[PDB]
């Protein structure tokens, strides 16, 4: 899941770690380990390793959720007649092609090499 | 070595009880804590501020009251007079407070009372009455049976106003009104704002300078 | 493993970068021919394309088809990658 | 048409005295009313064979349309029935900190079938879906993200009436959970395009694809006996709950349940 | 963050919500509650993404191709068509139409009338889209306006994504051919992402989900909804949205 | 504090390794984090990492292990193919489910190992798919053959009815060129990390 | 605007220019719509609107990059002080102790544009150069990008010698009268040398030294920071750290460019 690096105003934010989900911070295992922070803190879990365990069981039924979204999204896309030009599997296969192309010419000159 | 301030913080002090607080503690010549006392009950506003002021009034009535007048008898003289002079008076009321004659000053037992034996639980006072304007110079005065002295200084000075707080700190609402009767003689916040935060060279870089302005804009003056 | 650090050096520098081109394609037919040759006897017509192809290849020169910036980017990057200690 | 619901006085836990008449009496009377003046015919009959007879066809697609709404409505209220929960009009309705939320379908569990019989649906479940839990976070979510008119069917694949295997599926604006009726639908147009074209390879290809995708494993075609539905449109929620509150909704309609309806409709295993 | 823009004469909205149209309550339920919501989730997307930088339009114009996180598109196509519709729809920030919009109309649509055109829209309002979607009347390339309907969050702006039909229904040999039209010339746009060109803008945007009119006109009386809308609309920002 | 900031803040949040950037061994799942920039911030090199990033860096995504190094260079590497790997496998939607008779771990001193998948997958199982054309039973992907068939950013089992002659036999090791299809039966995943596919050939 | 636009019939569809300007309206009035984006960082922002001396927190700094030191392994020790502590093998700069220097160095670039200096900023980095010029324009001041030929303050006569000198007022307007040969090859030395990598051109600060001026610069975990008078601990690599610093300083001279001017006015 790629990371951007690139803060935006530090002090502008104000995050309640009574939940996971904060608005200007995406999902991530960060936002578990704050919760997991949270947590300790206020002694609803005493011990730490149970804290962490909430906080990532808070974190999977996220995932499952946001994962789901996605699905559905696309499901009413193809129902409602929506058209997408390349998907991400045929993207690969058309990149993977390129990369083929230029072996196989490579690879008969290294033959031919070979044979001389 | 200063840094801005958080930007959770809001000024203590709200408009409406600064408002009040202006109503009701400025005074003429001869005014009293018990004139302030009246001006309290009978201020009419805002719910919130009519709420602060009186919350003011109990917390003024709690205290004692023989103090209170003492100290507003001082602060018009001192405001009128300058730095020594003041200091000298201020001496001669403590030591009329240390040694009380009249017995109209109930203080070491509240003292007592309060730092020594048990830091809860007010002091009941046995003295409540307006004090005449005489016995309150009497109090606030030297004479001739005690011998009075400040220790002598290196810089044998004497002034009326501080030489050095006006550049180093926030301008009070008297410089920012006294500016705006000058630039009268069109005008507008932002310009004011500008010329305090800019202009000024020894508040260029003053903290929280611009809100003070804005908070005495909102305060005072009118579009 | 054991890293090995070098002293300060004057100059980063290989005295011969390789620039590992293809072997020439003519030379390539040539020796296909010749190992043709060793087998089939002398000259026989198994051999008779290849030949052919030969002779166009070197028909207007022996050889068909006539750097690596290396030391170019040692001598430019030996003071950035240097362990060298400060001034 | 229902006997569980009616005007006067609604359910406990769902809808309200109007909320409720919001979504379903006004909504089912918009939909007969629209259906007549669709089709001459004032006959009912069943809307499943109606759906059947006028399906794949263009002329004859709104009153199908019609029907098919008509009827995921029906079957989303059978299931429903009253609960523990107050009201929504005593509750006060949630705000945008709802969305910050995080959802305990994961960790929590409530109102099994178990707890009134239906130990067997259960069990079916649980073969379907590795827990009920499991299940559970499966039904909403996909409810949640359907954003829109729409309902979540939970189905059984019909290969007596006998069944192989449990599934969940949506369903969107007037779609039908029976897959044999709309099945290959997509491939027969295509056929008729290329047809046309010829009259006046890649095709070959993406026929082939289709048709991959709709054969099963062995029968000739596959279709799905619905168990459970659940509606997912604004119409019902935004009255009681507001924008915010359909994951409430979702989970209050959860809660009230009759499981023993969706036993009933589930047939004997192979 | 992705937060609701503040609308001129918010206060008066508020109380009122729109003189005709939307009731105080009918218009935070469409706007002030509705649009927060969708904001909010947008938001919750694309936090930590380099979407994050981007306005609603422009991350639906990126994300329009992806087939995946089609959320997000969905997202932005509605928070971007429900503020063009309450452009639309606000009293001030009395208006007619355009001199140069009823030409543009005329030559449209065989010189027909504004009214017949607006009964045309609810017409095509009324028969297809069932359940959420959107009404648009755009201009495209060619000068000449038309009217397009989106079934939920498709825009009017890039034509794959319209969303203009529902195959969950049973189609035409027409509509059909058509689609296969468009999935042509997709296919020959040949880029990584694949992309086409499209300059489809929307002139009229009405909102048909019923976030809208459900609390004031009930589950039925859209088209009625619709109708006042076209009625009662901001024609001046109408007129700004029309000349090249 | 400052401190306290620091530990919050992006960088501290990227846990660190010093595993290769360049491992030609068996990859089963990510190594690094993957680490993005916006397009802006690319046009000004900033990554927000200690240093500027190369301009001859025109990808977004990068690798990274060290922020600065002896050699007054960052150690990274401009690639980021895991999350394509990821997403082509959303893409394909097969749900992994653990052959073993066990619970789903995501449901309910330190265990290392991975718990469940590794997170490529949060699909539960039990969903259908539909379609205009109906409701999807079978899932067809493209997919290339290597002598084991790669499909979509994953190596799969493969098998088939009949191994077809025509076109394994005209091009014997160059079998990947051509694409073939596949129907993708289900996805195990073993204690190491690594999904286990397995496809079958359509023809 | 567009007297050039040769527009398209009526009956005829929109021309590929008619098209553009078409686009360009839409995104003028229309695009930026649906929503307004609070709390996100826009590079260009930092260059064009910088907040001033006063303003700047620890909080902001940090979130530049300043605080990011060289290394470990490449550490100057006379850097000592400055350091906050090491992690992810890296030191990081006291970001407080940044901070206190910064306001001192702004401070002293306000005082020189004031009194109508010479204020010259040095970047020879890659990406800096455009920032720097901005600088440059924003106190009435002078950048250099393209590297620094070794004796320009020395060696003024021979390096700055065929360049043009000009007039200035009170104000800044150029008086446009004849300076005389005698009058041009005189050299012109900067009131204050600002280097955004004194650690790659030390030449610069030798001579700003040997040449008698006061000179800035942004002191890395690896810099010496006696080389110069006004140092700012902070991180010389990252492009936008050092932007925020550059910026800053910028609007400091901007600033007392301005009070200037409005006393000649006065
Ligand atoms: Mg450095």
């Amino acid at each position: 899941r790629p990371k951007i690096l690139v803060e935006n105003e530090i002090g502008d934010e104000n995050y309640d770690w009574s939940h996971m989900l904060q608005i200007g911070r995406p999902l991530d295992g960060e936002s578990v380990i704050q919760r997991t922070m949270y947590l300790i803190k206020t002694k609803q879990y005493g011990d730490m390793v149970e804290a962490y365990d909430h906080a990532r069981y808070e974190f999977y039924a996220l995932r499952m959720q946001e994962e789901t979204e996605q699905q559905v999204a696309l499901e009413e896309a193809e129902m409602f007649g929506s058209l997408f030009g390349v998907s991400a599997i045929e993207h690969g296969i058309q990149k993977e092609q390129e990369v083929l192309d230029v072996w196989e010419k490579k690879v008969v000159e290294e033959t031919e090499l070979m044979a001389a | 070595f200063v840094s801005p301030l958080p930007k959770d913080y809001v000024f203590k002090y709200s408009n409406e009880k600064l408002n009040v607080i202006e109503a009701c503690f400025n005074l003429s010549k001869n005014g009293t804590i018990e004139d302030i006392m009246n001006n309290l009950r009978q201020y009419e506003g805002s719910a919130e501020g009519k709420a602060f002021a009186q919350e003011i009034k109990t917390k003024l009535l709690t205290k004692s009251p023989s103090s209170l007048q003492i100290a507003l008898r001082l602060v018009q003289e001192n405001s009128r007079d300058h730095i020594e002079s003041a200091i000298k008076r201020d001496l001669y009321t403590a030591a009329n407070m240390c040694m009380n004659q009249d017995s109209l000053v109930e203080f070491s037992e509240a003292t007592k009372h309060k730092l020594i034996d048990k830091q809860r639980v007010p002091y009941p006072w046995t003295k409540k009455e307006q004090l005449f304007v005489s016995q309150l110079t009497s109090i606030t005065s030297p004479k001739p049976s005690l011998p009075m002295s400040l220790l002598r200084n290196t810089s044998n000075v004497t002034w009326t106003q501080y030489p050095y707080h006006s550049k180093y700190q926030l301008p009070t609402e008297q410089e920012i009104a006294a500016y705006i009767e000058k630039r009268t003689n069109k005008v507008t916040e932002r310009e004011v704002l500008n010329h305090f935060a800019n202009v000024i060279p020894s508040r260029r870089g003053k903290l929280g300078i611009q809100s003070l302005c804005k908070i005495v804009c909102e305060r005072k003056c009118e579009e | 493993p054991p890293v090995y650090r070098l002293p300060p050096l004057p100059r980063l520098k290989v005295k011969k970068p390789i620039i590992r081109q293809e072997a020439n394609k003519c030379l390539v037919l040539m020796s296909n021919l010749l190992q043709c040759w060793s087998s089939y006897g002398h000259m026989s017509p198994k051999c008779a394309g290849l030949v052919t192809e030969l002779k166009s290849c070197t028909s207007e020169s022996a050889l068909g088809k006539r750097k690596s910036n290396i030391n170019y980017h040692a001598a430019r990057l030996y003071d950035r990658i240097n362990g060298k200690p400060h001034d | 048409a229902l006997e569980h619901l009616k005007e006067g006085a609604p359910l406990k836990g769902l809808f309200s005295i109007e909320g409720l008449q919001k979504a379903w009496f006004d909504r089912v009377k918009y939909l007969d009313a629209k259906l007549n003046d669709c089709t001459n015919e004032a006959q009912q009959k069943p809307l499943e064979t109606l759906i059947h007879e006028n399906s794949k066809s263009a002329s004859k697609k709104h009153i199908v349309n019609y029907a098919s709404s008509l009827y995921n409505l029906k079957f989303s209220m059978s299931s429903l029935q009253g609960c523990i929960r107050t009201p929504p009009e005593e509750c006060p309705r949630l705000g945008p900190e709802a969305l910050l939320q995080t959802p305990d379908f994961n960790r929590t569990i409530s109102n099994e079938p178990l707890t009134t019989g239906n130990e067997r649906l259960q069990a079916a479940l649980i073969s379907s879906f590795g827990s009920l839990m499991e299940f559970r976070t499966l039904l909403i979510n996909s409810n949640l993200a359907i954003s829109g008119d729409g309902f979540t069917w939970l189905v059984a694949r019909r290969q007596d009436i006998e069944y192989d295997k449990l599934f969940i599926l949506n369903t969107y604006n007037a779609g039908t959970p029976f897959n044999f009726s709309t099945s290959g639908v997509m491939n027969e147009l295509n056929n008729q395009y290329t047809n046309m074209e010829k009259q006046r390879a890649k095709q070959a290809k993406t026929k082939f694809i289709y048709e991959t995708q709709q054969k099963g494993f062995s029968g000739k075609e596959v279709s799905y006996i619905p168990l459970l539905a659940i509606d997912a449109s604004p119409k019902t929620w935004l009255t009681d709950y507001g924008v915010f509150g359909k994951r409430e909704y979702l989970e209050r309609v959860w809660d009230s349940i009759e499981w023993k309806i969706v036993e009933s409709r589930l047939p004997q295993r192979t | 963050i992705h937060v609701v823009p503040k609308l001129p004469n918010s206060k008066a909205l508020l109380q009122n919500g729109v003189p005709n149209i939307l009731s105080s309550s009918g218009f935070k339920t469409v706007w002030f509650d509705y649009q927060r919501y969708l904001c909010d989730k947008l938001t919750l997307a694309t936090a930590g993404q380099s979407l994050e930088s981007y306005y609603p339009f422009h991350i639906l114009l990126k994300t329009a191709g992806n087939p995946l996180q089609s959320n997000i598109f969905n997202l932005a196509s509605s928070i971007h068509n429900n503020h063009l519709f309450v452009e639309n729809i606000l009293p001030s920030a009395k208006t007619e139409p355009s001199r140069l919009f009823l030409s543009k109309i005329k030559d449209s649509f065989n010189g027909s009338d504004w009214e017949v055109v607006k009964e045309e829209m609810i017409y095509r309002a009324e028969n297809e889209v069932l359940g959420q979607g959107w009404l648009f009347l755009v201009e495209n390339n060619e000068k000449k306006l038309f009217i397009l309907t989106s079934n939920n969050n498709g825009t009017p702006y890039y034509f794959p994504r319209n969303q203009s039909f529902d195959l969950n229904s049973a189609i035409s040999i027409d509509e059909f051919a058509t689609l296969k039209q468009m999935k042509e010339l997709i296919g020959k746009s040949t880029k990584l992402n694949g992309k086409v060109q499209d300059w489809t803008m929307p002139i009229i945007c009405v909102n048909l989900w019923d976030h809208a009119y459900l609390h004031d006109y009930g589950v039925g009386n859209r088209s009625k909804y619709v109708k006042n809308v076209l009625d009662n609309l901001n024609w001046s920002v109408v007129n700004n949205r029309i000349f090249s | 504090t400052l401190a306290e900031l620091l530990g919050r803040s992006r960088i501290a949040q990227v846990a660190n390794n010093h595993k290769p950037l360049t491992y030609t061994g068996k990859k089963f799942h990510p190594t690094h984090q993957i680490i993005e920039t916006k397009p802006s911030t690319l046009y000004r090199q900033e990554w927000g990492l200690k240093s500027a990033i190369p301009s001859k860096i025109k990808s977004r995504y990068l690798v990274y292990n060290d922020l600065d190094t002896l050699e007054r260079i960052t150690t990274f590497e401009p690639r980021g193919g895991t999350q394509w790997n990821r997403l082509r496998f959303q893409e394909m939607g097969v749900p992994i489910v653990s052959n073993i008779g066990r619970q789903n771990p995501f449901f309910k001193k330190f265990n290392t190992e991975i718990i469940g998948t590794g997170g490529l997958s949060y699909s539960l199982p039990g969903k259908l798919k539909n379609s205009p054309n109906g409701v999807i039973q079978r899932t067809v992907v493209p997919g290339r053959i290597l002598n084991l068939a790669a499909i979509g950013g994953f190596v799969a089992d493969v098998v088939f009815f009949q191994s077809p002659p025509s076109s394994f036999n005209s091009m014997g090791d160059f079998i990947r060129m051509k694409t073939f299809l596949f129907e993708i039966l289900e996805a195990s995943m073993e204690k190491n990390g690594s999904v286990s596919m397995h496809a079958r050939l359509l023809e | 605007p567009y007297p050039n636009l040769i527009p398209s019939a009526n009956d005829k569809p929109y021309s590929s220019q008619e098209l553009f300007l078409r686009q360009l309206n839409h995104s003028m009035r229309t695009a930026k719509l649906g929503a307004t984006i609070s709390k996100v960082y826009y590079p260009h922002k930092d260059i064009f609107y910088p907040p001033l001396p006063e303003n700047i927190t620890v909080e902001s700094l940090m979130s530049a990059g300043v605080h990011l030191g060289q290394s470990t392994s490449l550490w100057r020790s006379s850097t000592q002080s400055y350091i906050y502590g090491e992690y992810k093998g890296i030191h990081i700069i006291d970001l407080n102790q940044t901070l206190s220097y910064l306001k001192r160095a702004a401070k002293v670039v306000e005082g020189v544009s004031e009194s109508g200096g010479i204020i010259l900023f040095l970047g020879t980095r890659q990406g800096q150069k455009r920032g720097l010029e901005e600088a440059a324009k924003k106190t009435h001041g002078y950048y250099v990008s393209t590297r620094w030929i070794p004796g320009t303050l020395t060696n003024s006569t021979e390096i700055s010698g065929i360049w043009e000198k000009q007039e200035i007022d009170s104000n800044d307007n150029p008086t446009e009268r004849a300076l005389s040969p005698n009058e041009t090859s005189k050299q012109v030395k900067p009131d204050l040398l600002v280097v955004l990598n004194p650690t790659e051109n030390r030449n610069a600060l030798l001579e700003a030294i040997k040449s008698r001026v006061p000179t800035i610069a942004i002191i890395d975990t690896d810099s010496e920071p006696s080389l110069v008078t006004y140092p700012i601990p902070g991180n010389d690599d990252s492009l936008r750290s050092v932007n925020f610093l550059l910026g800053v300083l910028a609007r400091a001279g901007q600033r007392g460019l301005q009070n200037r001017l409005a006393r000649n006015n006065e």
